[PDB]
RNA sequence: UCGGAGUACAAAAAACCCUCCGAGUGAUUUUAAUCUAGACAAACCAGUCAAAAUAACCAUAACAUCACUUAUUGAUCCAAAAU
């Protein structure tokens, strides 16, 4: 035979990012007695400080995976207003800008009912959508 | 009489499996009136408040942080009404998975 | 007041049934329910009163 | 015949379907409207 | 139960139990649920199902059973079209 | 495939096409079933698949209608790989 | 029968006495975030973060890196601070805000992210992927240099690779155009490694593109070891990951010993272990660049198995494993009927002796 | 069974199979009394037949 | 007869013509499907949870809610209904 044609049955996929974008792998069912879910490959998270915002992209390992905040120089320069809508739409863009750089296109978020209603946010979430990274997770399969 | 109908057997609430024990899918964990233990990660709640495992693996109870869903009324003024060093403490069940979810192999080498 | 156990029929031409608790003193029952033949939710009306 | 009959019944009311529930949820919505317009119609006239 | 019977000193089956259970060939009776029938709109759907079940009866019961009728329920049958068929023979019962 | 004469030229091309994932490097066709004990039962699954793909590719109506069910990702994942790929100035 | 808390009770510190005087969180969210920061810290007591992984914990970092551009604190502050003063002067600037129009020059961002906190981010990246694991084992790295990678999909169209994105193989069959910035008394080597896909040895990959004694940033001008090989991944496994690594040598150095026959189209031949191939070297190269992207069978691989390497072409399942069944019992007690039919073996009638 | 009962000759192929002749070779044994209506055929050996 | 607390101090169980409260239902609309891994409980009968999968609906949409929620209930046969 062919001595490249050896193969070995079992195939052994060391790439941890593997079956979560094959949506086979386990999420987090679970908690529900408390909040938020914790059921997700990735989650977005947006912090305000009456100063700066940040918004991390997490893992449930607790792991941040890819981020952007205003502390940060490259957006911190640029722009004016650290607290405003304003930057809070242009973190929005960034970190979708990002997000597709790292190859993660989605991701759950789970806001809080008043953070729902906030301007900032609507528009966080707008730029997010706008910037190609869809929110509400993929189902998982044979769940 | 004045005293009556005192008599009701006993509802067997408890823990059934205990740390470290092996579990399959959709055994109960535990069961109780009240909310004792929480469900942790990879642990289904039931709608009498009954904790079963949503995945094989081994049982493993902790302590943990309790945040309350903001749709919960009472819980959120609970939280509220806190000193502001302090937070909530919980006795959660989890089930540490065992199996991998699943494995590759050779169909057909075409 | 009393209670009362009326059947309960789809108007999806389906013959299905089924019985509801509904208050006596109350109007004439009207609902959407689940329909299993048709598989669909649909308009069930009251067509009969049985239990007092 | 039977199962004819079944099935020509269940299309024709089926067709039916979507003006009876709108029909029903109208009526339902004009009675809630009905009683609200009267317990406000109570209420001004109370107060007054 | 009958052990002699009269006329032809042989022994009778009840038959109050042939309405109710069916004998696989294998040893397991099979039953309905109690009460399934009865008081339907009381009852949640989860319960309805656990209810409109076919289920099996422990060995005590089973063995009753068998001691309640005679032989020629035991036997073998082959029916065209039946249902059960499938389910007579045991398989891969390690004991 | 390219050696079987009784069915015609456009449906074996169509054929190379739908069921390339089954060809093999040797220029065949596969096919494989399984259920029964009985090999009657299976050669009757393999014969009754073959059937069925002539007829469907023997069909110029074949719409291909695709489910969004699965595809989301992909048609997501393949815009947003997009988004990247969008970049123009020519290279080598 | 009481026992002796371990270290601090959690809530101790704060006194019960007086609860009036003591200032609350009468919001929620201020609550949410001092619980986050709880559950943050190790405490002495079983926890979810014990069991549930948090992959070696404490983990003391083996660190084979390009030393750290040197700036100055103060210096850098004051012309910040500067730049912040101007740019929050103008009036223009402020109406932007109040009337929620404004927009931030992405690729200006992108730039100044490249050049400042982007190595570390990118790391990071790779630190979840598990490119440090696979590779040097224990290593991190950060990646001073940033590394362009793009693939030529036509004439105008460009796909760039950046960490962790996803390409398909159709893009990846020619070798790309590859651009990082250094002056030339500098040499470089360039490495494609698939970390995964290597069909028989589970803790070994491949090697694709490997290039060097690369003069400043010209890519061509330097030897190639090993040539071009398009990315084959196999049809049922889905996504193996292409590493980029770039490594900054100081002395030229030679290896008759990793260099590879031109066509080379043996996968015995491309056999790889990034670990043992910079453990030789260690001396003279340092890992600079990094970036990597994520890829699945497509189409076009398959042309690859069968006209390059003269192979058949190797397909797989995603298989779960059966589901677990108690132990068979003699008298299943109020089971339902279906119960026989858990432990049948397949569905057929068996006649035994009819 | 009626492979096995051709093979060691007890119904012999030859003339015609019918109820008869499978009740003399014992290959089948039919009991009217308990409503046996006769011999239904099942594909058990339809490889090997 | 059924439930809650004590008796029964920390898994379960646990008696008295023992100590105390209750239940034999309201109110409301979110009218709450089918099928099935695995379990709890258990002398038996009865009770309980429940993943995945289907179908319903935002077009990846299955825990009726409140009253301490726990209890608000009754086997076979037999009768009435016709599905
Ligand atoms: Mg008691
Ligand atoms: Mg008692
Ligand atoms: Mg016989
Ligand atoms: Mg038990
Ligand atoms: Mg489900």
């Amino acid at each position: 035979p062919v001595e490249n044609e050896a193969v070995a049955p079992e195939f052994t996929n060391r790439n941890p990012r593997n079956l979560e974008l094959l949506a086979v792998a386990r999420k987090e069912r679970g908690w529900g007695t408390v909040w938020p879910s914790r059921e997700f490959w990735h989650r977005l998270r947006v912090i305000r400080t009456q100063h700066h915002i940040e918004a991390l992209v997490e893992h449930r390992n607790g792991q941040v995976v890819v981020s952007a905040s205003t502390r940060e120089w490259a957006i911190k320069k640029h722009l004016y207003s650290t607290r405003n809508v304003v930057a809070c739409e242009s973190v929005g863009r960034v970190l979708a800008e990002r997000c597709l750089e790292a190859g993660i296109n989605f991701m759950v978020y789970h806001p809080t009912p008043w953070e729902a209603a906030s301007d900032s946010i609507k528009r966080l979430q707008h730029a997010m959508t706008e910037g190609g990274v869809v929110l509400r997770e993929p189902r998982r399969i044979y769940e | 009489s004045k005293n009556l109908g005192g008599k009701s057997p006993g509802k067997r609430f408890g823990i059934k499996k205990m740390e470290g024990h092996y579990v399959h899918a959709g055994n109960i964990l535990a069961t109780q009136r009240h909310f004792r233990w929480h469900p942790g990660a990879h642990v289904g709640l039931g709608k009498n408040k009954c904790l079963y495992a949503l995945e094989e693996g081994v049982v493993r109870y902790t302590k943990e942080v309790y945040v309350p869903n903001p749709s919960n009324s009472e819980a959120v003024d609970l939280v509220t009404r806190l000193p502001q060093g302090a937070v909530l403490y919980k006795t959660f069940v989890h089930v540490v998975p065992a199996k991998p979810e699943g494995t590759f192999k050779l169909v057909a080498m075409l | 007041s009393k209670t009362i156990l009326v059947k309960m029929m789809s108007q999806a031409g389906t013959g299905f049934s089924f019985n509801t608790k509904r208050s006596r003193l109350r109007e004439k029952l009207t609902l959407l329910h689940y329909d299993p033949v048709v598989k669909k939710k649909v308009l069930f009306v009251e067509q009969k009163k049985i239990r007092s | 015949q039977k199962r004819q009959a079944r099935e020509q019944l269940i299309e024709e009311c089926m067709a039916k379907m979507p003006q009876m529930i709108e029909n029903w949820r109208q009526q339902q919505q004009e009675r809630r409207e009905k009683e609200q317009a009267d317990k406000d119609r109570r209420a001004r006239l109370q107060a007054e | 139960v009958t052990y002699f019977s009269s006329r032809k000193g042989k022994r009778k089956t009840v038959k109050a139990v042939i309405y109710r259970f069916l004998r696989l060939h294998s040893g397991l009776w099979l039953r309905r649920k109690a009460g399934y029938k009865k008081k339907l709109w009381k009852k949640t759907a989860a319960r309805k199902r656990r209810l409109r079940e076919f289920v099996f009866c422990n060995k005590t019961q089973s063995k009753l059973l068998d001691k309640m009728t005679t032989s020629f329920w035991k036997r073998r049958n082959w029916y065209a079209d039946d249902p059960y068929q499938k389910y007579q023979d045991r398989t891969n019962l390690k004991v | 495939l390219a050696s079987a004469d009784w069915i015609a030229e456009p449906v074996r091309l169509k054929l190379a096409v739908k069921h390339k994932n089954r060809i093999n490097r040797s220029g065949e066709l596969i096919l494989t079933s399984e259920c029964s004990r009985y090999q009657f039962r299976n050669l009757a699954d393999c014969l009754q698949k073959l059937r069925d793909m002539i007829a469907e590719a023997s069909q110029p109506a074949k719409e291909p209608s695709r489910e969004d069910a699965e595809l989301r990702r992909s048609r997501i994942e393949n815009m947003n790989r997009e988004r990247l790929r969008k970049k123009r100035i020519s290279s080598a | 029968r009481r026992a002796a808390p371990l270290g601090p009770m959690p809530n101790e510190d704060i006194d019960v006495s007086d609860l009036e005087r003591l200032k609350k969180y009468r919001s929620f969210d201020r609550y949410r975030r001092r619980a986050e920061q709880e559950a943050r810290k190790p405490h002495w007591w079983r926890t979810y973060r014990e069991h549930f992984g948090e992959e070696s914990g404490p983990k003391d970092r083996v660190d084979i890196g390009l030393p750290p551009p040197k700036v100055s604190r103060t210096q850098q502050l004051l012309e910040r601070k500067q730049a912040l003063r101007e740019l929050r002067a103008n009036v223009e600037e402020e109406r932007a805000a109040r009337l929620q129009t404004a927009r931030i020059p992405l690729e200006a961002v992108r730039a100044e992210w490249e050049r400042t906190c982007g190595p570390y981010h990118k790391q990071r990246l790779a630190e979840y992927c598990g490119l440090y694991r696979d590779l040097f084992h224990g290593a991190t790295f950060v990646p001073r240099v940033p590394l362009h990678v793009a693939y030529a999909v036509g004439e105008d169209d460009l796909m760039p690779v950046y960490h962790g994105n996803e390409v398909t193989p159709t893009e990846a069959a020619q070798a790309p155009e590859v651009t990082y910035e250094a002056d030339e008394g500098s040499l470089w080597t360039l490495l494609l490694t698939n970390l995964d896909g290597h069909l028989l040895e589970p803790d070994a990959e491949y090697v694709h593109w490997l290039v060097t004694n690369i003069p400043g940033n010209r890519v061509t001008e330097g030897q190639e070891t090993c040539p071009y090989l398009p990315p084959f991944p196999a049809r049922g496994s889905g996504f193996h990951r292409f590493a980029f690594l770039l490594f900054k040598q100081d002395k030229r150095i030679d290896f008759s010993g990793d260099t590879r026959p031109s066509p080379c189209y043996q996968l015995a031949q491309r056999t790889f272990h990034t670990f043992d191939f910079y453990k030789k070297h260690q001396d003279a190269m340092t890992p600079a660049g990094l970036a990597f992207f994520q890829c699945r069978w497509d189409d076009s691989v398959t042309r690859v198995f069968h006209q390059l390497l003269d192979m058949r072409e190797p397909v797989f399942e995603f298989v779960r494993p059966p589901p677990y069944h108690p132990k068979q019992k003699r008298f299943p007690h109020r089971q339902p009927l279906r119960y026989l039919d858990r432990y049948r073996d397949s569905h057929e009638p068996t006649y035994g002796i009819y | 069974r009626l492979q096995y009962l051709i093979d060691l000759g007890r119904v012999d192929p030859t003339q015609p199979i019918d109820l008869t002749q499978l009740v003399n070779g014992r290959g089948v044994t039919i009991q009217p009394s308990k409503r046996d209506y006769g011999v239904q055929l099942v594909e058990e050996g339809a490889d090997t037949f």
